[PDB]
């Protein structure tokens, strides 16, 4: 694997790290979902180009479309709980235990 | 009010000597009370009881002692007066054995 | 919500399973998991109830996170092999990518933590759909892909799931994390045999659906998501807990009932297998299971609890809407242990 | 066809049976006074369905036969010995208070599901929102704990939010020794044990707090006993109110649906009533319990479902 | 594993091959099809049971129309599986003939010649 | 009587009753004719018969 | 084997469709007639088992046992339906049901060909002894009780299926005919040791092994009269009879492995019957007799000789009569009194002198006084035990003699001396109590003209 494939997919492990590890902000974390998105558009593509599969030319498009659809659920998502309590802070989402 | 709920009182048990002095303990009914009395004593003392143990008493020698006896006797018989061995102390024939090779 | 729109949601949650179901392409499967994502959202979140909006956030999350895992696994399987056929998962690194996802998204230890909080967090009906339909894509994938699983991890994740579920449920209270930690044991046990033969997979997921659908729809009829509130019920209709006494005698995995038969055949299955350890501490870890069933028996239905005044007026009133399935479902559910061998007819 | 999803699906809505009548009227006032007739009298002349005030054995009422129960069976609750023994410590007074809560809860849902299933306009003497007078009155003479009235605000809490408030809230005002004279003239020897401060803290809770926050989310029309007589008067005077205030107007067919699929199915709308809060008043032991509903169930018509009871003259019921 | 899952010539959602109409039927007096129709009767009388209706007789039709459908799918149930566990048989078999060197057939000592050892109790 | 009509009463729903009854018949007369032709064809096939 | 079964099973409707009142009548009658035909199985060959079909046979170590568990439905039912008079009608018939469902049960449990199939029964036998134990129980203790009841046996079983599907997948079949003949040695490795362990702790716990005892005091006592009735007669034997029959594919592994099982049972012995001396309350003596009784049947079934197995057998027998009898000689006392303190009623031979006779017998029987069976049982199980080692004569004669001495101690303390003056309630001797106590006694007594018919296999 050349140096690219690599860098690419340390950009899907650095996100998904940022996904894991939470801070405050909700959309800071929604920002991580959309690189993660972002990460597999390019290395899919990058091994689509490269090994000349032509058909396959098209599921990065849908794999675009299903990441909008996940964000525009999750923005959603945010509304709601700041209209709970002003804040997108996740340490409000503690009503339910484990 | 210092009690934690409405609940009835703990209720006295009821003698059955009371409405049916000769009540057999059986039920408040003093008719059912006798019937269940007459049921059960006929059908465990009478039928289980009685005709069960003659019945077991009765049972044909399914365990085949007094033909054991017989065959006993029958060989007793004949080995005496051959002068034979009363008893045999292998079961099984010799000849139809195969061991080992060799002792070592 | 409006009912024709809430008929449409339900209809694509059971389409994106079943394109799951149906899809030889590993594009089309991720899409029908999208897609049931998607529609299962608003579900959740019928009733407004802020702590709906709380498990629908965890639960979003949660499954966005395995929905990227999954595609990720999908990219290394496709950069190793040009396929996008599901098949044995030419790529190690990809394989265990893919488990680690598809055991997030069923809520497999230790990424169970979520099962408990979104199920108290949503409604009887949600929960009962959560419980019993969400599981049905992901195994179907995992058997597919299971002579390519490694066994050291599929197994790990089961006995953790059945460890867990049975130490969890011990602490609650509320029915619903009660349901949700024998979910997590159920899975654990499922997935335990899976490598070994998938038809005990099957056959341990509908015997645990039909039971998990007895015990929702008994939940729902004596409207009851406390023990307090269940211990009410005797006093209202006696038949009720008498069933539910029954269906959680059962779900404990006591013979004759119906739930010993999917643990039976998949000890027997796993000794056929040289594997005499493992099935030998499941057993005995299952006792956990049991022991918070009888519990919830004895608040409900082998003792009374006193009742309320109030209790007086709910006499005169009948159940309105009846469940038609509840009874085949706890017939289904007690009943069924003499017709074990009919499992050859799911192979 | 019940109504429920199917039926609303397929046509049938709500709003289209609203006809400007519907108009939900309480006619609110303190004991004796005189708004039951009035009630009556203004159900009559707009065309309305009347509802006598919901007592002990309201429920009853809507049930296999009309025929009131057993206090034992039903109620378990006096107001006789409440007015003989405000403070007995059996805890017949938050007993009763509370199971003329759940009465009124229940005739309130009766009440809605009439008007969205015919679209008929429905008179009620007292409400879920007026029952608290009473609840104050007993605690501020000292006949509940504070823990029954937390109790009490507990249920409220989580019943009267899910349904709409009256459109119309009519108030009788009639002083402390007017309706003491009028309970001496009646003759009931266990009504006039009502002291002064009682009947005053009543038309307080009145006054204070339910006219006040009933007239921010519609106007309430306040009469005096000679007025209250004046039967035409005050309909012309409900004839051009302009309702305008109350959530009514911000209804839509699905949030109508919502209530409409709420007020049937009566033990979901008693759902929480029987919260499980052990208070001794209202706790029953299992022994008691289990006595009490076994006896229930050997009445007449109780041991089946309606149309399966062999012994009231059902028929035909092995073919149901 | 699957086992069977991939079995040359299996059509995929068939529920009944032509193959199996060489089996036996199951007869209709069959103590699994007679347990089916017990099962659809406690169906119906927990059906009376949680509808508040007299347990035994409340509706006839109702009690009729469980056990018939219980009969019904336990028919056809039970042919599926007996042709299953005849497909089992049948590979089985096959394979056994098809690979001799994997199962040898041992000519079998008798007792006579076999030395079991002797351990005595006491 | 009842205070409310309780309009499932004493004359059954007679539609859902001859729907019910006519179904279980159905089935029967299916399963029994179903039965018929699956030993014919397994004695056809066998040599049997 | 199906015209015992499906009568049997034919009780369940009987008893619910009976009138209110008819209840008890109509299964006495016809439970009792179920005991007569069970009497049929008793004519037993001395070569072969009876073989019914591929799935019931019957032998003569099974053939007393399913006598005694037909027999018992009956009393149970007699000493049941007095403390059960102010339940519903609904409630009594849902106890009877579980009676009968625990009688299919035992039945098909003790005639099982297939140890899977035993295993099965077997284990179902525990749901409907902890309803009744858990919902007919008078005290709040009845709730812990159960779950004692509840994990001991179900830890002890849970191996056993484990190592039981992995016999057939090794031998080939389960059925205990074939597993007979086909029988071979357990070599000596870990592997045995521990599959030896799993195929025997399950029964020992159902016994109980002294060390895994503590269910059976806690069982016993919070249980109803009819529930500690089939605890005592037939759910304890349920541990012999397994052991018994599992014994064949333990050996030669057996002679070490017992050894620790032979010292517990033979210490335990001694431990139990003296704890019978210090003990306030009276059923909860009785339950430990059993647990002193019950170490003899270890000891002679681990020791592994005919005569120690025939031993066995009459005394599994004889202690499910008399342990039956003692349970229900104390609940008439407790129905009087309310409460199981041995001291709180005194001198009761003065007040009631027919039952005070009943004591004296029921005392004597189970000290084993000869020529009784329990005397039978206990004297071959001690001769087999002296064969085994001679120095085993100093635990087993120690053993008589606490026996004896427990056993006329509750003779004493609740017969003789003075009646306690504030009791006036006692009611005298119904004539139900006096038939109960009559039916227990006098099939024992009878057992004692043909004896063979409860030796066993053995014989
Ligand atoms: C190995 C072999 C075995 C396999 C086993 C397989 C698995 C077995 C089962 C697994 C577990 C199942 C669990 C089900 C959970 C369901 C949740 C739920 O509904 O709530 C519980 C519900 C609670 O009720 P409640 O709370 O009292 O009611 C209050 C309402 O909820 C209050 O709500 P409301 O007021 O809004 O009321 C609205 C109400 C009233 O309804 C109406 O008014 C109807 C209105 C009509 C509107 C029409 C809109 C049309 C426009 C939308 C179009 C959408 C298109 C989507 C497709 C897009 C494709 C790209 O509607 C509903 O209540 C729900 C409607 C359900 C609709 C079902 C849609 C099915 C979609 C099928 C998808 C697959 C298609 C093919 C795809 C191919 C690939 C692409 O009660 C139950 O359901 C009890 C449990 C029922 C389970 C059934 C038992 C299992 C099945 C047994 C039958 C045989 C099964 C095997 C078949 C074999 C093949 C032939
Ligand atoms: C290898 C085994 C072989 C055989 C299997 C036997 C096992 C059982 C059978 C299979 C399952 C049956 C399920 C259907 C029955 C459900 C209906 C019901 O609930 O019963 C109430 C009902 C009484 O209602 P009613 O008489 O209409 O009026 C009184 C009121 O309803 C007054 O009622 P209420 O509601 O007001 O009373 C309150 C009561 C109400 O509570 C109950 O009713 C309890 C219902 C039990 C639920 C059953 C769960 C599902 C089955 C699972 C069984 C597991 C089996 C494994 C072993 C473990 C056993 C636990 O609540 C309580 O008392 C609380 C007590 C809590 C104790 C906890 C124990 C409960 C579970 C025990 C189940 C044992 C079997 C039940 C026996 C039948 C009853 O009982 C019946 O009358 C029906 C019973 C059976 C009908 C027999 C009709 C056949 C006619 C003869 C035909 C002859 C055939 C041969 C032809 C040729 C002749 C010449
Ligand atoms: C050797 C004797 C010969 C007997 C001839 C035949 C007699 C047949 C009787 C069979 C037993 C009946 C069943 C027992 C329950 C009795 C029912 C009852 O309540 O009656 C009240 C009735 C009316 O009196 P009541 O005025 O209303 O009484 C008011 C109070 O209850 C006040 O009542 P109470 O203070 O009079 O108390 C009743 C009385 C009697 O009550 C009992 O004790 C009955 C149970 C006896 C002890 C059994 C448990 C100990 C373990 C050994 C079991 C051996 C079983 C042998 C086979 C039995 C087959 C049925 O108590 C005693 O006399 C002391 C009993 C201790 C006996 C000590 C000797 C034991 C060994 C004897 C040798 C055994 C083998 C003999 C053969 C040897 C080689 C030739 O009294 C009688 O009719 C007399 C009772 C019968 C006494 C027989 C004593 C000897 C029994 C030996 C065993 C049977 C052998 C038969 C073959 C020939 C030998
Ligand atoms: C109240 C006053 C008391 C005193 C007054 C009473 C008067 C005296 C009456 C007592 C009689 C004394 C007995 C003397 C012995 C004679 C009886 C003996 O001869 O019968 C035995 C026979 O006894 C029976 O074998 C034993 C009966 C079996 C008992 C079964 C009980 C019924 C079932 C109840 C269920 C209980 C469950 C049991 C679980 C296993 C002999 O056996 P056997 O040597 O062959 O017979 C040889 C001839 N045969 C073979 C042709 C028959
Ligand atoms: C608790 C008991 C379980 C209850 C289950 C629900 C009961 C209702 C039955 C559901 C109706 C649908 C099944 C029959 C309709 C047509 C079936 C056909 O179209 O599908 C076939 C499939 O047939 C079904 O598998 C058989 C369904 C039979 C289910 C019953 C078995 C239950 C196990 C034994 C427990 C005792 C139950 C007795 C009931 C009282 C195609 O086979 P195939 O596409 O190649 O296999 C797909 C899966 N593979 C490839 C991975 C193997
Ligand atoms: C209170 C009631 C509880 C129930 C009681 C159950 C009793 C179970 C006891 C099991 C009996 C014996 C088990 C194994 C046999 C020998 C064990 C050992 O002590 O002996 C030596 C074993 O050697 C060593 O000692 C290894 C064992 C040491 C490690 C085990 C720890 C045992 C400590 C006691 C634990 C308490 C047991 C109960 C737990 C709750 C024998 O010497 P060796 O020639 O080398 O081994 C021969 C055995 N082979 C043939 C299989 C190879
Ligand atoms: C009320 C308390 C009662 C407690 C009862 C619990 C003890 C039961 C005895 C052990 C149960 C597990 C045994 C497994 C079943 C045996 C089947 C078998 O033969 O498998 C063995 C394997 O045996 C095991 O693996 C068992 C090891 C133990 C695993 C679980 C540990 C449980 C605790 C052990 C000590 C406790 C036992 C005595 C305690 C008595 C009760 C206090 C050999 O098979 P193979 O692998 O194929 O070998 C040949 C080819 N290689
Ligand atoms: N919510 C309540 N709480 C306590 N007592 C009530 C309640 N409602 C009515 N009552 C009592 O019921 C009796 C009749 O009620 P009232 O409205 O004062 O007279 P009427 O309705 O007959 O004109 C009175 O004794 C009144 O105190």
């Amino acid at each position: 694997m050349p140096l690219v494939y690599m860098n690419i997919i340390m950009a899907f492990a650095i996100a998904l790290a940022g996904l894991l590890m939470y801070r405050s902000h909700l959309m800071s974390s929604l920002l991580c979902l959309e690189g993660m998105m972002l990460s597999l558009f390019i290395m899919s593509t990058l091994i689509i180009l490269n090994t000349h599969f032509t058909l396959a030319n098209m599921m990065p498009i849908i794999l675009l479309v299903f990441a909008a659809c996940e964000a525009a659920l999750g923005l959603s998502l945010l509304v709601m709980v700041s209209n709970t309590y002003g804040t997108d802070y996740v340490q409000n989402l503690n009503l339910l235990q484990c | 009010p210092t009690i934690r709920l409405q609940e009835d009182p703990d209720p006295e048990d009821e003698n059955l000597y009371e409405k049916n002095p000769d009540s057999h303990g059986y039920d408040k009914d003093p008719i059912v009370d006798l019937w269940n009395m007459r049921v059960v004593f006929f059908f465990g003392f009478s039928i289980v009881l009685v005709l069960g143990s003659t019945f077991v008493a009765y049972l044909p020698d399914y365990r085949m002692q007094e033909w054991a006896r017989r065959e006993a006797e029958r060989l007793v018989k004949y080995r005496e007066a051959n002068g034979l061995p009363l008893m045999e102390s292998n079961c099984f024939d010799p000849n139809k054995i195969q061991l080992p090779e060799d002792e070592d | 919500m409006n009912p024709i729109i809430y008929t449409t949601l339900i209809m694509t949650v059971m389409s994106g399973t079943m394109l799951v179901m149906i899809s030889s392409h590993w594009l089309l499967i991720w899409i029908g998991f999208e897609m049931n994502l998607l529609a299962m959202i608003p579900v959740l979140m019928k009733n407004f109830n802020p702590r709906a909006t709380e498990a629908a956030t965890k639960y979003f999350l949660t499954q966005a996170t395995a929905s990227m895992m999954l595609m990720m696994a999908i990219i290394i399987n496709l950069l190793y092999s040009g396929q996008w056929t599901i098949t044995k998962m030419f790529n190690p690194v990809a394989m265990t990518m893919m488990t680690m996802a598809l055991a997030m998204k069923l809520g497999l230890s230790p990424f169970h933590f979520w099962v408990p909080e979104v199920t108290q967090g949503i409604s009887l009906q949600a929960g009962l759909l959560l419980l019993t339909w969400q599981k049905l894509a992901p195994l179907s994938v995992l058997c597919q892909i299971s002579q390519s699983i490694n066994p050291n991890l599929m197994l790990t994740m089961a006995m953790l799931s059945i460890l867990i579920g049975g130490w969890g449920g011990l602490n609650q209270t509320q029915l619903r994390k009660i349901m949700a930690y024998s979910s997590i044991a159920h899975m654990g046990w499922m997935t335990a045999v899976l490598p070994y033969n998938t038809t005990m997979t099957i056959l341990n997921l509908l015997i645990y659906i039909t039971m998990t659908l007895a015990m929702f729809m008994l939940l729902i009829h004596s409207s009851a998501t406390t023990t307090l509130s269940l211990s009410h019920t005797w006093n209202k209709m006696p038949v009720i807990t008498s069933l539910m006494m029954v269906t959680l005698l059962s779900m404990g995995g006591l013979p004759p009932l119906s739930g010993f038969m999917p643990k039976w055949m998949i000890i027997q299955e796993m000794t056929k297998n040289e594997s005499i350890i493992m099935p030998t501490l499941m057993a005995m870890t299952a006792l956990l299971n049991l022991y918070f069933y009888m519990r919830l028996a004895y608040s409900s239905s082998l003792t009374m609890f006193p009742s309320t005044n109030n209790m007086k007026m709910k006499w005169q009133f009948e159940h309105t809407k009846q469940m038609k399935l509840l009874p085949t479902m706890i017939v289904l559910s007690t009943l069924v242990l003499p017709m074990t061998p009919a499992l050859s007819s799911l192979n | 066809l019940q109504y429920g999803p199917l039926a609303f699906v397929l046509g049938e809505r709500t709003t289209r049976k609203l006809t400007e009548t519907s108009k939900v009227i309480t006619v609110d006032g303190n004991i004796c006074s005189g708004k039951g007739r009035l009630a009556r009298e203004i159900a009559e002349k707009l065309g309305l369905r009347h509802f006598p005030e919901a007592g002990i054995h309201y429920a009853d009422s809507t049930t296999g036969d009309g025929k009131p129960l057993d206090v034992q069976l039903s109620g378990n609750c006096s107001l006789e010995k409440f007015y003989d023994d405000p403070k007995s410590n059996d805890g017949n007074s938050y007993r009763l208070q509370s199971w003329l809560y759940a009465s009124r809860l229940l005739q309130y849902a009766d009440a809605l599901e009439h008007l969205l299933s015919t679209g008929q306009g429905v008179v009620l003497e007292r409400s879920i929102y007026s029952d608290f007078v009473f609840l104050e009155a007993m605690y501020r003479q000292g006949f509940i704990r504070k823990q029954c009235v937390e109790h009490y605000n507990e249920v409220k809490k989580v019943t009267a939010c899910e349904y709409l408030p009256p459109h119309v809230v009519v108030y009788v005002d009639v002083p402390v020794p007017e309706i003491q004279s009028r309970i001496q003239k009646k003759g009931n020897p266990h009504e006039m044990k009502i002291t002064a401060a009682y009947l005053q803290d009543i038309e307080n809770a009145y006054k204070k707090t339910f006219l006040p926050e009933m007239s921010e989310k519609c106007e309430v029309l306040q009469y005096s006993a000679r007025e209250a007589e004046d039967a035409e008067k005050v309909v012309e005077d409900i004839e051009y109110l302009k309702c305008d205030k109350g959530p009514w107007p911000d209804q839509d067919d699905r949030t109508f649906h919502r209530l409409r699929m709420l007020v049937q199915n009566k033990l979901e709308v008693l759902n929480y009533t029987t919260i499980p809060v052990y208070l001794p008043e209202i706790t029953i032991g299992a022994h008691q319990s289990d006595r009490v509903f076994q006896k229930f169930t050997e009445l007449p018509g109780r041991k089946y479902s309606p149309g399966y009871n062999e012994d009231v003259g059902d028929k035909w019921i092995w073919l149901k | 594993m699957t086992m069977m899952s991939g079995r040359p010539g299996r059509v995929p959602l068939q529920f009944l091959p032509n193959e199996a109409r060489s089996l036996p039927p199951p007869k209709l007096t069959d103590p699994r099809l007679v347990y089916m129709g017990f099962l659809g009767y406690c169906s119906g009388l927990i059906d009376n049971a949680i509808r508040r209706r007299p347990v035994v007789s409340a509706g006839l039709h109702r009690q009729l129309l469980y056990v018939t459908s219980f009969v019904f799918f336990g028919y056809y149930l039970l042919k599926r599986q007996d042709y299953m566990y005849a497909l089992r048989d049948h590979d089985m078999f096959a394979y056994v003939k098809s690979h001799p060197e994997d199962f040898p057939e041992k000519d079998k000592k008798t007792y006579g010649e076999i030395l079991e050892e002797f351990h005595p109790v006491r | 009587k009842f205070y409310i009509r309780e309009p499932p009463h004493g004359s059954p729903d007679w539609l859902k009753v001859g729907l019910t009854l006519g179904t279980s018949v159905f089935l029967w007369i299916y399963l029994i004719k179903q039965h018929k032709e699956d030993v014919l064809e397994y004695k056809r096939r066998n040599g049997l018969e | 084997m199906l015209k015992i079964i499906i009568p049997t099973t034919m009780l369940l409707p009987m008893t619910w469709m009976s009138k209110h009142n008819m209840i008890w009548i109509n299964a006495t009658v016809h439970s009792l007639l179920i005991s007569l035909i069970s009497l049929s199985l008793l004519n037993q060959l001395g070569e072969n088992s009876l073989n019914f079909s591929l799935t019931f046979f019957s032998d003569s170590l099974s053939a007393p046992l399913l006598v005694l568990t037909t027999w018992l439905l009956p009393l149970m039912l007699m000493a049941s339906q007095s403390h059960l008079s102010k339940e519903t009608t609904t409630r009594k018939k849902l106890y009877i049901t579980m009676l009968i469902l625990l009688q299919l049960f035992l039945i098909m449990t003790f005639t099982a060909t297939e140890l899977i199939l035993f295993y099965i029964l077997f284990e179902a036998t525990l749901v409907p002894t902890l309803i009744i134990i858990t919902r007919w129980g008078n005290q709040t203790e009845r709730l812990n009780a159960g779950l004692y009841f509840l994990f001991y046996t179900l830890a002890g079983s849970l191996p056993l299926l484990v190592a039981l599907v992995y016999i057939q997948n090794t031998t080939g079949s389960l059925n205990f005919l074939i597993i007979h003949y086909w029988s071979h040695p357990l070599s000596n490795s870990w592997s045995n040791i521990f599959m030896w362990l799993a195929c025997i702790m399950a029964f020992m716990v159902k016994m109980p092994l002294y060390g895994l005892h503590l269910w059976l005091p806690k069982a016993h006592v919070e249980a109803p009269i009819a529930g500690s009735m089939v605890l005592a007669a037939v759910l304890l034997k349920l541990g012999g009879y397994g052991m018994m029959r599992i014994t064949t594919i333990l050996n030669p592994l057996t002679n070490y492995m017992a050894y620790p099982f032979l010292m517990l049972s033979m210490w335990g012995m001694i431990m139990t019957s003296s704890i019978c001396l210090r003990q306030t309350d009276l059923k909860s003596l009785i339950a430990y007799s059993s647990v002193s009784h019950m170490a003899l049947v270890i000891v002679a079934i681990m020791i592994q000789t005919p005569w120690s197995f025939m031993g066995a057998t009459a005394l599994m027998i004889a202690h499910g009569l008399t342990s039956s009898m003692l349970f229900c000689l104390a609940n008439t006392n407790y129905e009087r009194v309310h409460s199981r303190t041995m001291i709180l009623a005194r001198g009761l031979q003065t007040l009631l002198p027919l039952m005070a006779t009943w004591w004296l017998v029921a005392s004597l029987t189970n000290l084993a006084l000869p020529p009784s069976i329990n005397l039978i049982g206990e004297l071959f199980i001690i001769t087999a035990s002296f064969s085994w080692s001679n120095i085993t004569i100093i635990l087993m004669g120690m053993n008589m003699m606490i026996t004896a001495l427990y056993s006329l101690y509750m003779l004493i303390t609740t017969q003789r001396g003075k009646y306690t003056h504030h009791i006036n309630n006692i009611k005298p001797s119904f004539t139900r109590e006096n038939a109960l106590m009559a039916l227990h006694i006098l099939p024992l007594l009878l057992l004692t003209l043909n004896p063979k018919m409860i030796l066993g296999p053995l014989y």
